[PDB]
């Protein structure tokens, strides 16, 4: 098999959120629980959760680094500067078969509701209850638990752009966050209808497990829209040592 | 049979399989170019075949 | 990163009369390829250097 | 001829011109201006299409959002009484939901019908419920047209049991089906429902327990039900504008 | 209703707009002019790997001296698409811009 | 079978069903109730029909009024002047019209463009002129797309006469033609009109006197011009649903 | 390679199942053990789900860049098998009564070519 | 529908007994816990508990 198309490619999944609904959570307020970004999964191709590693250069200054888990559809785009691609998605409950519940999984185009740290960029979970965020007008899909597991849902490019970014999480911050508005067009959105019924000889949460990755995809320039190079995060042996600064001077 | 004003335009090219480019369908390799060990691939051509520049002549 | 079997295919080797500085820019050749495909590392961002 | 631009021309006397509400008489037929050959703008008819606005109003929408913790000292768990001797022993209900009134108002259906006169629509309603296997019940939903119209005694509330269940409605098995759909007709003695000036609450719909939650004794795990409940309009007709709208 | 956990995907798509292969198409004869479809093609544009590689004069020095110190970094293309892959197979090229202050 | 009930059915493994935006599963199929042979109710598609949402947003409204009486002391009769050596000597117009984002506020079509999110229009536009036969004078209708975006020298207002004219537009002489039509199309670089988070104010359209207003001398009579202006969209597509409007 | 998983039917619980060819030759930043959990599964595998596949099979081709495995002077380890939890085990909080997974492992070859004899065998 | 039709009218359906069968009732005894007249229906279309 052709092993190089960037079709075979970007058609490897890879898992993106484990999450954890647990019998205590509330109906109609996404599912935030163990792994950032919650219940809120930006629809894109590109990268959008980061991890920062800080070590100490001197007494008073600490260097860090933003670290980035890439999908094998996510690692590709990072070469690109533009994407346009049709992104799938197959949301897996592990569950018993006396887990008995219903999830909501909705579209919602444009803007993600975030809060931009001083460092990083993480979700907004209180302007997506369901007083505030009404799911009554999106393209949502009502998964039952009884018997069943999987669903795959596949949303294809809506935007009022031909092409979206591809810089995404890289550098994005309270002082730097508009490239990452502009890369995505949606977020898929995981909210509990019913409230996860459970009998007491079961484990009182189950698990969400997101996979993802991509179709028809299409890329535009053979250069990154990163600041830097792109450079893979090779891990030191000691939480002390540090890492390798690429420069961009000629 | 392709619009362009410049004579003859690049590189003249081979041909390959009958697929969607992209859009995951398995492609295979042995289709896409087109030389098995065969009179295709002109070093091999050059002796089976037999010529008089494999011998220096 | 195989054994401890060495020099098993060519590489190039550099020589020049003087000291030379030079901008290196490789690519395979009409034979080049990759295969038998693994999933990716993990990337590398900014380094900022914050002042605590 | 010129390009960019329109002048005087004196053209014909006519044009009573028709943008599907307004005409415009209009002495002599306007000097028109446009896009000289149109190609317009971007891919939005590739993207989705499109909606109309009897294709809006039959989207599904959360009303409500029903939890029964058995228990129960409470009033929602508490069956179908045999009789009802005095009106102080009415029968006990889950829920009530007005109708259309509650539906036109909850998920932005208000602004779509907005600037409308009449109506019709048939209430498509669809219950969603979602309990353990070691939980069993029974519940019966039926409507009642003209419930907070009619004489005391003839509504659904001051009637037995055998009367209750006698109306439209269907069961709702906590173990043989999860979700129940019904359909509640154009429930009005007028033609076309009035949006403008008057409330009128026409069918009542209710939920009524035929048994109790019978849930497992051991406390502190909670046996539940957990009922969801969506609404959406069918078979509609919008017709008269009108410049008001109702408080 | 019986008990027990099941099968049976359900692929959905929302947006039922047109089908994607034409809207692609569409967007690369106004966006790009070229359609980059395999990576392989990747491996044989040329990327600069170094901006100065300083050497003495009178020396043999192997490639394997600036390689071996790039490849860690995924830099240019085929040190960044080799993270994905375990093999290769066929030879490689190299260009030598000079950036020397020559004498005459 | 019974008549006017439903009982459990214990029906089939499938019913992933569609009601246009919404999908619901549904483990088994769910059990059904209705009217038995529907004959729904009033005549109201006998009075009008319908309308849909992309015939809602083609009606004409009332934008402005204007009124020029002659005189005049005031800025909008001063005519376009034949240089601009400076900017704090701009063309003068009667009115400017910011647009799509005052047609798409005016007369109702706020809300039934909202939760949607990306939108084609062509904005349609009629002057209706009306003035005694004792007084005559012209016009100019141009529109200048992206004119309070651009640099300040490549506006409309920082241009000579015979720069501003060399727009798209229309002349409106008040002895001619008292109605003239003009069609402003997509007018923006990115595909479709994004409604959600942002006022993208892309083409404004103006109004100048070419001509001074040719009235008679005689005062306490009110030589007076009185233009009225008329806006609608066309070619409308109107796609992706969202929860959110702006502010 | 056939794993065999069996529970009760009160544990959930999801496991993956990759190979990594050369995990332990390549470098440390090219490993199956120092990467992303979206790097690691995106390594060829297999889902194991609790209740829905108690069995799984795996084939794991020829992992040799030479020609065929030499059997005799050397240990070749070439292909390195990794069980990775992507959830941890579901069970009950009930103690005393052992909520358990108890997985276990068959593994065989095909395409067999056995070809040349000699006289000596590996210490 | 003729819905005055008498097969239309007695033919919906109501419901006479919500019996309760306990784990500590004997077989082959008649279920008579919570509502009067316990497993014994009366067949007949008139009404026979009041």
């Amino acid at each position: 098999v052709d092993e190089m198309a960037i079709g075979y490619v970007c058609g490897n999944p890879a898992v993106k959120h484990v999450l954890t609904w647990k019998t205590t959570d509330a109906i109609q307020k996404p599912i935030a629980n163990g792994d950032d970004w919650g219940g809120v999964i930006p629809v894109g191709m590109p990268c959008y959760s980061k991890s920062i590693r800080t070590t100490r250069i001197s007494a008073t200054e600490n260097r860090e680094t933003e670290v980035m888990d890439a999908a094998p559809c996510e690692y590709v785009a990072n070469m690109f500067s533009y994407w346009r691609a049709t992104m799938c998605y197959r949301i897996t409950v592990v569950k018993t078969a006396f887990h008995t519940g219903r999830l909501e999984i909705f579209f919602e185009p444009g803007v993600i509701p975030v809060k931009p740290t001083v460092n990083n960029i993480g979700p907004d979970q209180d302007r997506l209850t369901g007083a505030v965020a009404p799911s009554d007008n999106n393209y949502k899909y009502i998964l039952d638990l009884t018997n069943d597991t999987e669903v795959t849902i596949r949303v294809p490019f809506v935007s009022n752009k031909m092409f979206l970014k591809t810089a995404g999480i890289y550098g994005a911050n309270s002082e730097n966050n508009w490239n990452f508005h502009e890369s995505f067009s949606g977020f898929l959105c995981i909210r509990p209808v019913t409230k996860l019924m459970a009998p007491d000889t079961v484990s009182d949460n189950v698990s969400i497990v997101v996979w993802k990755w991509a179709e028809d995809v299409v890329v535009v320039e053979p250069k990154p829209l990163t600041s830097g190079p792109t450079q893979v995060y090779r891990p030191p042996p000691t939480a002390s040592t540090a890492v390798e600064v690429l420069n961009v001077e000629l | 049979t392709s619009e362009n004003p410049k004579i003859g335009p690049i590189s003249e090219v081979a041909s390959g399989v009958k697929t969607t480019a992209n859009g995951i369908e398995r492609i295979p390799v042995i289709g896409e170019i087109a030389k098995p060990v065969t009179t295709a691939v002109k070093w091999f051509a050059d002796v089976v075949g037999t010529v008089a520049a494999i011998f220096g002549w | 990163a195989s054994t401890s079997d060495k020099g098993y295919d060519s590489s190039l080797m550099y020589f020049s009369n003087t000291a030379t500085t030079q901008i290196v820019a490789r690519a395979g050749n009409d034979d080049f390829t990759f295969g038998w495909m693994i999933g990716p590392p993990q990337l590398q961002g900014e380094s900022r250097s914050v002042a605590p | 001829n010129v390009h960019n631009t329109e002048l005087a021309s004196s053209t014909s006397e006519n044009s009573v011109e028709t943008q599907e509400i307004t005409t415009f008489h209009d002495v002599e037929t306007p000097n028109r201006i446009d896009t000289p050959m149109a190609q317009d703008t971007s891919s939005a008819r590739n993207m989705d299409d499109t909606h109309s606005i009897i294709q809006f109003l039959q989207r599904p929408v959360l009303i409500d959002n029903i939890e029964i913790i058995a228990g129960t000292t409470a009033d929602a768990n508490k069956p179908l009484s045999r009789y009802v001797l005095d009106q102080q022993n009415s029968q006990k209900y889950v829920r009530s939901w007005t109708l259309p009134s509650t539906v036109l108002r909850a998920g932005g259906k208000a602004q779509k019908l907005a600037n409308f006169k009449y109506l019709r629509c048939d209430v498509q309603v669809k219950l969603v419920l979602n309990a353990n296997p070691f939980v069993a019940g029974r519940m019966y939903l039926a409507y009642s047209p003209y419930d907070d119209k009619v004489d005391t005694a003839r509504s659904v509330l001051q009637t037995s049991r055998a009367g209750v269940t006698g109306y439209p409605g269907v069961e709702l098995d906590f173990q043989l089906d999860n979700s129940v759909e019904m359909t509640i007709p154009y429930a009005s003695f007028q033609e076309a429902y009035d949006l403008v000036t008057g409330t009128e609450d026409f069918v009542q719909l209710y939920l009524f327990p035929i048994t109790p939650v019978l849930g497992p004794k051991s406390e502190s795990e909670s046996s539940k039900v957990d009922i969801s409940v969506y609404m959406w309009l069918s078979n509609i007709s919008l017709v008269i504008p009108t410049y008001r709208i109702n408080p | 209703i019986n008990i027990g956990n099941k099968t049976n995907e359900n692929v959905i798509s929302f947006f039922d707009s047109t089908d994607a292969e034409t809207q692609n198409h569409n967007a690369l004869m106004k966006g790009c002019g070229e359609f980059i479809v395999n990576l392989r093609t990747l491996l044989r544009t040329f990327r600069t790997i170094t901006d100065n590689w300083i050497l003495q004069a009178n020396t043999k020095t192997p490639i394997t001296d600036l390689t071996n110190t790039t490849d860690a970094q995924g830099r240019d293309y085929m040190s960044y698409l080799s993270y994905l892959y375990r093999f290769y197979r066929g030879g490689r090229r190299y260009k030598f811009f000079n950036t020397t202050p020559l004498k005459q």
